[PDB]
DNA sequence: CCATGTCAAGTACTTTTTTCC
DNA sequence: TGGAAAAAAGTACTTGACATGG
């Protein structure tokens, strides 16, 4: 797919939110939708309301967490 | 020491009022006087300062 | 008149409302005890706030 | 409302919300009284504090969130 | 000159938010 | 539940560089 390539900077997510995910080796969107709702609240400083966030800009785009995928990654 | 419409003109003029400094031209319209009026009290209240 | 005692003084004196002279920011800020660029900062900020009352 | 059209700066809100309204594509005090208080508090940076001072202001002027309004809007 | 004004960041303190137990 | 305590947004002020017209 086309979307699931991209860099998550193109989320315009929060400094906060950000900082967890650069925090977190996550750099490319495929790498993120794979992660399960419960083992994002884990990550430090990541809280309800920048999961809720994230789940929001996710599905703004028709994108939800925990997607199991295929050939991945490079 | 300066009467209410002596202020009132270097406020105006100076923008104090909205942050806009205006032309004597506008001032004028305001008080309803010509351009050359409003100059001469402007002038006169910053003598009245120094 | 929502501006604070200090930004009001400020444009009175930088504007010369004071003693008829217009004064650089280097004066002010030295009668505040300020650098140059704060009083800008807070002229700017005072004028912004007349603009938007 | 003639006060429904007017830019949220007639507001005068404080730093905080007015930054997070920007940021959010709020423009118009219409705009506005539309979001539901919960719509609200997800919005980021936006806490109890910045929302409550927008209730009370909004308030203040007879305004309330929420509201349901219809031919929405005059461009 | 060159004194004053303007810009882009940069440090340091307060307030609000947001996590997380 | 609720509240301490991390992190971010904001607010005051500095600094040095730049331009620029005076």
């Amino acid at each position: 797919d086309p979307i699931l390539l991209r860099p998550v900077d193109d989320l315009e997510l929060t400094v906060r939110s950000a900082n967890c995910l650069k925090a977190e080796a996550i750099h490319y969107i495929g790498d993120l939708v794979q992660r399960t709702e419960v083992e994002l609240l884990k990550t430090p400083n990541l809280g309800k309301k920048s999961l809720t966030e994230i789940k929001d800009v996710l599905a703004s785009r028709g994108l939800s967490l925990g997607m199991r995928l295929e050939n991945w990654p490079p | 020491k300066l009467s209410e419409r002596e202020a009132m003109v270097l406020k105006m003029r100076k923008g104090l009022i909205d942050g806009r400094e205006h032309t004597l031209e506008e001032v004028g319209a305001y008080f309803g006087v010509t351009r050359e009026r409003i100059r001469q009290i402007e002038n006169k209240a910053l003598r009245k300062l120094r």
